[PDB]
């Protein structure tokens, strides 16, 4: 057949709630070699309801983010503050690797669709999200630091660590806006 | 820093059938440090995007709304 | 060897365009797409049909004698038979 | 799935970090190391636990409260009781 | 034996007749691991003799063209105009990757003789060439495009496209001047 | 042309309990050739590098004097 | 186990005389995929003791050279003129890859430990050293030029070459300094 | 291991010299060649034998009676029966 | 934009026994987005090109007119 269309079944499944979804498209150079000079890209949709927030994490890659459909509000997080900003549908930003952030779909009406565009270059081709908090899917990486090393980091008894940033809250890395 | 919008300019085309908006690196400084290229095709039922092609880019084309029909001339 | 891939894409799907490939689509219902060109710098389209912008229209009227078929004149005529440019119709 | 690499390096061993993976170390005794980073334009760190540039501590108190298990302001005072930044103690 | 001498005979045909020839080298990484920071380069040398032009064709590299002997008329052409060059021994130039050009050869007396270095990116190594016009070699690639889409876009009858555009003239890319 | 030392800069990072050196290549032109970056950690005994993590940079650690006890976060 | 740790027993010995050693790191995406980021560069280590002096010999690579203990006497040659450098300890320098180069280490007390990063390009991961001088190692590589050729090279008699240049000195790349 | 790679090319023929490898060339008879240099930047050449730009001779008296087995000044010597550069005879 | 000959400059190496020309891409732009090395070699019969190497250039040569006894030191 074609090597160079990609239906939107080869879209992979990262996460996927009663609130939204997280696609992957497989890796462009997969089933041909006709396409090696896109190895390094990785294209995702990030799909949301109504009153919906991507939870808190960081990725490994830069993120071209672009707005395919509603408005949203990008929250990118920086060590000395934190930069907000309202998403408009055909509005596109680059998220820098390595800055965390939460996207929130404000609208009670209209869907989110966001497509990120994905530049690699530590692991060439592969893309990775760091989520802080822990859910079903998976528990915040801060929970895989040995006891004694969370205890002396954050100054505080490990009970209370497990209790306020390690343990389960929500099922899913999209929760509903209070 | 701020983000920017795929209609912020005038369309590079803008016929009677069909238009496309092109925002390239020598205008957008984020685009440049990855050496990307955006652009938002829009076009009339029954109409055609005539044969080019594109000298150094490769464009990954994402169907948002609509069916089109699309014909890909390749050497094998 | 010369190959034709032809397809019809539908919300959601996707169609990667190798530089210096020609291609053409038309518009099945109204459409909106998007796309992600990437080593764009330095970057320019050429089209093979049309008025502005048509490269088979600049090859000189002798050396086209002898690319095309045509006769000299006649490739000149046909090659501008089309007054649009960029997008055209779809009705025969 | 996640994972966890410890080890304790002695004179002459190496450890590779790539970026974007959460780090820490403890200093069994006197040390000193040399770190030869790759890939290095516009780097920066952030940390997650300690007063300053912690992350955890820029998250908004509204949100904090969906991210984490805890109650709004029980996140913000846990990531607090540390004055210290980059560098701390291990004494139990 | 040795993996970095290449002889005149590690070229290959891509095209030959009575008036001309274009010869590949092959990769340069192609028998040894040793020149592997040579896998994007390729070598190609155009030999044609007095009167003759090759025909309008765009490559997908960048060429370094390189006039071993000889005298030749190098046309670059835009979509916005056309350029001309007397290219002459000893000269250098490099043909932007996707500009279509035509290559002619006044002199009656002496061949010519040229050096192609290709820069591939699209497909690494690889370095091909659409010609406008249509051979025995292959059909102008104006002929794939399906009927009414050939139609359309010229907003002429089919045969009369058929008969001006894509039918067969020549036998090979390298003819002789009237 | 002349050779640096990794301490003729005050620390990023001088704690009570530490000191970090860093030469980034926006501040040499040697290492901005080689887009690498240079970094001397100094650690007292039972002191912690709080955990945090590096946004573009891939660190190798090579440790000079003494035992570190480094825990690596990864996502396999 | 873990793909990120390298102890110090994953260093190969190049030469290791009672003088002194120059070890090198394995390929760090040898036996793991996940650092193929890292494929390009390789490490090293210069360990020598008090009054030795690492003979000319120039490398493939850029190096960046870092001195973890002692002092040192680093002689960049040039074609037009020589560079001395007092290394000192916590001292770093790049050695441009072709530049010949000698170490010497003058302190009569303690040993001198050098990191040397390697940045390699003409053949991605592999490092070489070509060596002026003859040993049991190898030989004066311009000891494989044919018996004519470095005759006409240097003007002079072949065994006056062999006599000056080419035969054997000392037993090893690293000598003590008289 | 050290290799000696010797060969006569004829007119068409190519060969690759990588980087870093000492070469040598005779012409057999009046030669024109071309070369095309990949990763040319801040390049230089480095001439082992000759009056100019030869290295060998720029290794300071002391080092180079501890690099070759010549006595201190039979290898400055040597190194000089040669005023011509670059380029020579080839003729015993 | 316009061409440029291999000989439009004094020679690099210009004996009495031997001839090199060389344009490098600090010279020339088209060279310098390509960042290739472009040199014309011309000998008389007989001539010795002297032992040396060069530091960060891979050189393809190309014999045109004439034979050439080439010797080539690697490090296997």
């Amino acid at each position: 057949n074609n090597p160079y269309l990609f239906r939107s079944n080869k879209f992979l499944t990262l996460f996927k709630n009663q609130h939204g979804s997280l696609r992957l498209l497989q890796r462009f150079n997969e089933d041909t070699e006709k396409l090696e000079n896109l190895r390094d890209y990785r294209v995702l949709e990030y799909c949301s309801k109504p009153n919906t927030l991507l939870l808190p994490h960081h990725s490994d890659s830069d993120l071209l983010v672009l707005v395919l459909e509603g408005q949203a509000i990008l929250v990118l997080v920086n060590p000395d503050g934190r930069d907000t900003y309202k998403l408009d549908q055909g509005d596109a930003i680059k998220i820098q690797a390595g800055t965390p952030f939460y996207l929130i779909n404000p609208d009670n009406n209209q869907n989110l669709r966001i497509l990120k565009f994905a530049i690699t270059f530590r692991r060439p081709g592969t893309v990775e999200d760091f989520f802080l908090s822990s859910t079903k899917r998976l528990p915040s990486y801060l929970s895989a630091f040995s006891k004694n090393f969370l205890e002396a980091s954050y100054d505080s008894p490990y009970d209370e660590i497990e209790q306020t940033l390690l343990q389960e809250e929500q099922e899913g890395v999209i929760v509903k806006m209070p | 820093d701020k983000p920017f919008n795929l209609r912020s300019r005038d369309p590079i085309y803008s016929n009677n059938y069909g238009k496309l908006y092109e925002i390239t690196p020598e205008k957008n400084s984020q685009l440049r440090d990855l050496d990307i290229l955006l652009n938002c095709l829009q076009m009339n039922e029954g109409a055609l995007f005539v044969p080019h092609y594109n000298s150094r880019a490769t464009v990954i084309l994402v169907a948002n709304e609509g069916r089109a029909e699309v014909e890909l001339v390749g050497l094998e | 060897q010369l190959r034709r891939y032809a397809a019809t894409l539908s919300e959601g799907d996707i169609i990667v365009i190798p530089s210096s490939f020609p291609v053409a689509l038309k518009a099945a219902s109204d459409l909106n797409m998007v796309g992600i060109g990437v080593n764009a710098e330095n970057n320019e389209r050429n089209f093979l049909a049309g008025h502005k912008e048509n490269v088979i229209r600049q090859i000189p009227r002798q050396v086209s004698d002898l690319t095309f078929p045509g006769s000299g004149e006649e490739v000149e005529e046909l090659l501008e038979n089309q007054k649009e440019s960029y997008f055209v119709d779809g009705q025969p």
